[PDB]
């Protein structure tokens, strides 16, 4: 026979996926960018983890940073290099309110120094998770009570990310976009369910528009 | 032939061998 | 300074790479280990695994339970075609939603041995034989018992054998097929035909209907990783 | 066979098989896996027991049956009393699924057991209420036709995706059998405790969902019995309960 | 006096440009793509014609090189640009604009390369799935002896699509994608008769009939 | 004398001459570890594995060459076409025996050549030639003394100094061949293993070879001599091979 | 000189030896 | 461990 | 560890040690 | 002295 290699659960999940990108500017204080780290804004990585119903592996993180000159009315504009920060603000730790606040020293809080044209920035981490493995679906609430908050969005709890332009650009206004890629490294996986057959609606919950079960031919004998 | 730099696991390669 | 002389492909980010990469959170005592049911470690092992087939791919039916319903009945006639499916197990419809369809269309080449498993769901008193083909390409489709019969076929009986498994073989003049149509990867077709007829006695009713299975064998493998276009995204969903 | 587990006995007696899971036989958490430092409590014979929920009837227009199991056993006697007194709880389940007809009917149902089975709503900017995902021992039903968005907070509970957004036809992943009417007249599924944490709160989070799908529907000729009921029996199996407090409610 | 540098490898293991294409800034959301044969580029694909069948890996190195078109803006200052190459295999999804989900690459493998590096590489294996690539193909691709005449019938390798990762900037910038192959690890068999009338065609031997040889006077001219 | 005995049939010939056997590979039968389809192979052996003899065809002074497209000249021939037809894959080699005779007084040479994966490129550069034009079973397609013009859309490029496939015909030497030189020959014998990059193919849709029959010295005689000097072409399948039992069809 | 870098044999340096 | 720089300083942390 | 790859003794790092 | 390369074109100076 052939060999199954590229069919393992390490080649099908370890490739680069951009998880999400944001962009944000020069000028103004409110000129950093934040997200909320969720792996359910996009949909490609998103059905391939949710082929399983637990997950346990670390990451390989990646960042595709590109910035462009926005419109200008000075006679002459040479801005020099760029060079970008990117937090991470885990849960509870302080956070950035404006483009020059205390918490961007990263006394604690890991953070990447990045200057454009060079090769994207890369970190590992591990498994950061509070159970023993990755959950993909929660089949319960956050409160109790059976009340409050229904799905995955009482376990994501992952921590914030927050991108700056660490130059003091004036003459001409520069705007970034951050692209987040995520690779999963020694991955474990258990509980295979079926693969979405609708099309993803909400970041934050399973809701679902009812779609056909497959496409349509005429009659059982079409061919 | 492949050795590992990082003192910390997750930074290692895939396990694809 | 060590002498060092960069070559191509230097600060390059290849989306399949597997370099090591400094970690972010040194020495983090990761929660140990658990036992957790139902490890998976290859995708196989999901597309060996029987999934209903949608053999009814009716306009009418793929949005309602009707699309797994075979229908059989009692027909004064013999040798009539029950139904015939392309073997294109990631591009036609029959098949490429199925468990084996969903993983086969995140690859680009497949090779390997399908299991077709036919359950009769009909009256416990009802009898009969079908006979399930798989013809070759190079003709056209069977368009009669007589032609579907000159190739790898089965005749089963619903009397003992309330389910049977037709073992489709990989015969093709490559070692692969590609997952998407190519008339070069052509595969053949899969047909059924009324051997005898539904013989029902009084009192219960003479039209059944038949539920089929898909997976994979053992001498089954994919290959070139790739993206599958089931899934579509317009803005990032919240 | 007879698997009396307590003061319990079912008559399966088939001499046919029994789905076990993920081939996982359910048992008790090992001090290797364990979180909770308190000593637990095994009620044993006065837990691990089979008890029948209510029966529901199989008809022609039929589209399917749900159960979310801890909330399934969790007004069922001593089960449920350690599962109010207790803040964590964890348990197998030797799930039987009992339909009997005549050689003159025909049908055939799908028993699954979907792990973390979370449910789609059919407004898409709210999630389903409580009592809509849960019923207790009122088996909630999957339904013919899609569920209106207008309805806020509702199950969208069109068989065909099997409120998760996924095709139907492809829940046998899950532990499962077939109920053919034709050669079968139960379903034995006996599954481990499958969650991602030692143990977890038993009101809280459904680990498990049971669902009864007619993929073939029941048909009969005129004079066959009409009226044929499907009767599940689900027994806790291994059960340990760790944090004794006040009751819940 | 070795014969070393007339081996397969030696011969075949240099790289050649096979295709190159232009794709510009968000002037027309324009992305590129390509449809990835052999045959477009006359100098490899009659060396590589000097076989019937062969077999190997590939080195890909691009070549991207970028030029500021003409604008009517004052002062512009374009950042350094960086560049997205996808590699869409048969039957996957295709981007449709410059800012499609398919250019996530979950799956499909893509390199992020910024400009003024040293030019991206990857190697590829043996994708065919024959057991040797086809330099020819005497054949159809129906059973009815019709459809499609020749090589055509046998090369589905997918398609290659190209972006600027970045931002319209105030000014237009026009790219340029080279792509180069070298066969790696190269095993060729059955050798044929070298290309002797021009090229005519991609997907097809058609040829215009030439001489077989260059012209003298008589068979004594020397 | 040399006797080459194949089932039913047996051809004469040789004088201690030589067989030119194909790439050094002497045809044999596929074995277990390069094999792909699942379902036992059928061997039908003598009733396949047989000498096939084509139309005769009349060499004159003129003759441009001739040329057979291989799995579509025995396509029509017994019991090998009827396993072709019945069958999804097969996978043969063979045995070429073309036959000429003249006396003395008579002259000429012709290359006896087989190619591999013949492609063959058409006169309208924007189409390619049609399945009636590339192939002609038990009937010799032909090439022309002259360049073939544009509009006919769908023809082969059949200029000889080209041998249809746009190289320099002089060059054919590297396929498998020999020379019938009238002088010092009366036929040539090649024998041709299984030439293709997959196990098994199918037999209409993919002809693995393409025999061809070239004068480089015409055919030439003094007034007297018998002007009729015909060739016939008499190929052999050997170990062939049939997978994939279904309806038959063409 | 004896190496190897990478995890597919694809990766390799040509067979010039 | 193999430390490049012939002072101590220049060594990694001491996290094993 | 200290390895000195030029072919001139000028070439190496200081005698600090 | 260990060279990297398999043409003796490719070596440093004979120093």
């Amino acid at each position: 026979y052939h060999s199954r290699s590229e069919s393992s659960i390490e080649n099908f999940l370890c490739r680069a996926a951009c998880v999400y990108y944001a962009t944000y500017t020069n000028n103004s204080e409110k000129g950093y960018a934040e997200w909320v780290i969720n792996t359910r804004q996009v949909a490609q990585l998103r059905r391939k983890l949710e082929l399983f119903t637990y997950l346990r592996f670390d990451l390989e993180l990646t960042f595709v940073i590109t910035s462009a000159q926005q419109p200008s009315t000075a006679t002459s504009v040479d801005a020099p290099v760029q060079t970008h920060q990117i937090m991470y603000v885990p849960p509870g730790g302080p956070v950035p309110t404006k483009v020059t606040d205390y918490a961007w020293q990263t006394s604690t809080n890991p953070s990447v120094f990045w200057t454009e044209g060079n090769a994207p920035p890369r970190m590992s981490i591990p498994f950061i998770s509070i159970g023993n493995a990755y959950s993909c679906f929660y089949d319960g609430w956050t409160q109790f009570s059976r009340n409050g908050v229904y799905g995955i969005n009482t376990l994501n709890n992952m921590g914030t990310l927050y991108m700056r332009h660490v130059n003091e650009a004036g003459q001409g206004p520069i705007k970034s976009t951050v692209r987040i890629y995520f690779k999963p490294k020694h991955v474990k996986a258990w509980v295979p369910r079926p693969p979405r057959l609708c099309q993803y609606e909400k970041q934050k919950n399973v809701n679902f528009t009812p779609t056909g079960v497959t496409t349509t031919r005429v009659g059982i004998t079409t061919t | 032939t492949n050795i590992n730099y990082y003192k910390d696991a997750a930074s290692n390669s895939a396990n694809r061998q | 300074g060590l002498p060092v002389m960069t070559t191509p492909g230097s600060t390059q980010f290849l989306t399949s790479d597997d370099f090591q990469s400094p970690s972010a959170m040194p020495q983090f005592d990761v929660t140990p280990e658990m036992q957790i049911p139902g490890r998976v470690n290859n995708l196989m092992e999901i597309a060996e695994v029987d999934s209903v087939v949608p053999v009814n791919n009716t306009e009418a039916n793929v949005n309602s339970l009707k699309a797994y319903q075979i229908p059989v009945q009692s027909n004064s006639d013999n040798g009539k075609q029950v139904f015939g499916f392309p073997l294109q197990p990631g591009a036609n419809g029959v098949l490429n939603r199925t468990l084996l369809g969903e993983i086969l269309n995140y690859y680009t080449h497949w090779s390997g041995s399908i299991k077709l498993t036919f359950m009769f769901c009909g009256s416990a008193m009802a009898t009969g034989k079908f006979l399930l083909a798989y013809s070759p390409p190079g003709a056209g489709v069977p368009k009669n018992r007589k032609d579907a019969m000159l190739g790898t076929h089965v005749i089963w009986d619903v009397g003992l054998q309330s389910s049977c498994v037709l073992c489709v073989p990989w015969i093709s003049q490559t070692h692969y097929r590609y997952v998407v149509e190519d008339e070069y990867t052509a595969a053949g077709y899969i047909t059924c035909w009324y051997q005898t007829n539904i013989v029902v006695p009084a009192d219960v009713q003479s039209s059944c209907d038949i539920l089929c299975f898909v997976s994979a064998c053992n001498d089954f493998s994919v290959r070139m990783l790739k993206d599958t276009p089931f899934i579509r995204q317009d803005t990032f969903y919240q | 066979r007879s698997i009396t587990l307590g003061n319990s006995t079912i008559t399966t007696q088939e001499c046919a098989n029994v789905v076990v899971g993920y081939g996982v036989w359910p048992e008790y958490l090992k001090d290797n896996e364990a979180t909770a430092e308190d000593q637990p409590t095994q009620p044993d014979v006065a837990t691990c027991r089979f008890y029948t929920l209510e029966s529901v009837q199989w008809m022609k227009n039929s589209a399917g049956w749900w159960w979310k199991l801890p909330d399934a056993l969790s007004q069922m006697g001593l089960f449920g009393q350690n599962m109010q007194y207790h803040y964590l709880g964890r348990t197998g389940y030797t799930i039987h699924v009992q339909c009997n007809a005549s050689k003159f009917h025909q049908g055939c149902l799908l028993v699954v057991c979907v792990p973390e089975a979370e449910m789609g709503c059919s407004n898409l900017n709210n999630t389903p209420e409580f009592a809509e995902l849960s019923g207790g021992d009122t088996a909630r039903m999957f339904t013919d036709t899609q569920i209106g968005e207008t309805n806020s907070k509702k199950v969208q509970t069109a068989v065909w995706n099997a409120g998760m957004g996924v095709g139907v036809g492809n829940l046998t992943i899950y532990p499962h059998q077939w109920i053919n009417l034709r050669t079968n007249n139960s379903a034995t599924i006996v599954m481990p405790y499958i969650n991602s944490v030692p143990m977890d709160n038993m009101f809280r989070h459904n680990n498990l969902t049971l669902m009864i799908i007619p993929f073939v529907p029941l048909n009969y000729s005129e004079g066959s019995s009409p009226y044929v009921p499907i009767t599940v029996t689900i027994a806790p199996m291994c059960a340990e309960y760790n944090g004794l407090r006040l009751a819940s409610s």
